[PDB]
């Protein structure tokens, strides 16, 4: 059988890292909220 | 004479005693310088060998034959497997007995053919119980679970050799229904598809009295359901 | 497949030895474009291939994660132009 418990966490922790990141570099530096 | 019964008898027929598979093993006939007193202990012996041809024959039939691909668990199906896999593993002592009747005739080659039969007829009896399981399982199209039942029914009875026999494949074919139910309990992850473990959210999830096991009641299947969906759900 | 298909065999180990080397290739290819911002294509074999930035295809390991690394990778290829 596979699982993924030893592979895809140390991904996933990666991934939300850097799409949260994206929203934050949108808001406090090229303002959209003030457009 | 002597050597090739040996060799006949592990699955490797002469041309003394001729393979067919409508009768098994036949003497070559009547000859002057044979007659029937040695005859008679030699087709004793071809029983057993008769018999353990077919059984590897069966084992190698349906074990590594596909690379695993409908509803079927009698020309498939992993319970089959699981049997073919114990079987061989119990016909252990035979072979290695086999091995031993080698070197007893390598030390002093005028031991008798009736030195062969006392040692093996411990096995004479045993041979022919084991087979009518086997039998049953084929003959019945029994599948699934229900090969459990079949060989369970046999190891409740008052030979303790037949009894730890089937006492190891029931071992394995448990073995295979453990494995499924160690991920569902915990995860509901299911490695089996058109077979089923006993059990098949609260639909597609099937419980019946018919796959499950007879001699485990219904109580501790239906906590295994509830625990399974609840787990499942959430 | 045929891991999560069947364990309970003599010959799991044979097939997952072949399959532990023969998946580690794409566990780098997998661990480039996330960590590093470099895509790596291989042949073809590697399941994500290449002003509005809509200039990459997207045409068994798991779907579930595909989208995922899909878009963690075309932000910092965006962050590069």
């Amino acid at each position: 059988v596979l699982m993924k418990r030893s592979i895809t966490a140390p991904l996933a922790a990666h991934i939300s890292l850097v799409n949260k990141a994206a929203v934050d570099y949108f808001f406090v530096e090229l303002h959209l909220e003030a457009h | 004479m002597i050597h090739e019964l040996l060799l006949a008898l592990s699955g490797y027929p002469g041309s003394i005693f001729t393979w067919n598979k409508r009768s098994g093993l036949q003497v070559s006939q009547d000859f002057p310088f044979l007659h029937p007193s040695e005859t008679s202990v030699l087709n004793r012996l071809c029983r057993l060998g008769t018999d353990y041809i077919r059984f590897t024959e069966f084992i190698e039939q349906y074990t590594g034959h596909v690379q695993q691909q409908q509803g079927q668990g009698g020309l498939h199906g992993i319970y089959l497997r699981a049997f073919c896999t114990g079987l061989d593993s119990v016909l252990q002592p035979y072979r290695q007995a086999l091995l031993d009747l080698e070197q007893e005739f390598l030390g002093d080659p005028h031991l008798s053919i009736s030195h062969v039969n006392y040692f093996l007829d411990q096995f004479q009896l045993l041979f022919p119980s084991v087979m009518v399981v086997v039998e049953q399982i084929k003959s019945q199209k029994i599948h699934g679970c229900q090969i459990l039942e079949t060989v369970y029914k046999h190891s409740c009875g008052g030979l303790p050799p037949v009894r730890s026999a089937l006492e190891k494949i029931l071992a394995v074919c448990h073995g295979v229904m453990y494995k499924q139910l160690s991920a569902w309990m915990l995860h509901g992850l299911l490695l089996d598809q058109h077979e089923e473990f006993f059990i098949k959210s609260l639909k597609q999830f099937s419980l019946r009295v018919e796959i499950l096991p007879s001699y485990i009641p219904v109580r501790v299947a239906e906590k295994i359901l509830f625990v399974g969906e609840s787990v499942q759900m959430f | 497949q045929e891991a999560l298909h069947n364990c309970s065999n003599e010959h799991y180990p044979v097939l997952l030895s072949l399959l532990k080397t023969s998946c580690e290739p794409y566990t780098r290819f997998i661990h480039d474009w996330v960590y590093s911002g470099v895509f790596r294509d291989a042949y073809g074999e590697f399941m994500i291939q290449v002003k509005l930035y809509w200039t990459h295809g997207y045409v068994v390991f798991l779907k579930h994660i595909a989208h995922d690394i899909y878009v963690c990778g075309k932000t910092i290829n965006l962050l590069k132009l």
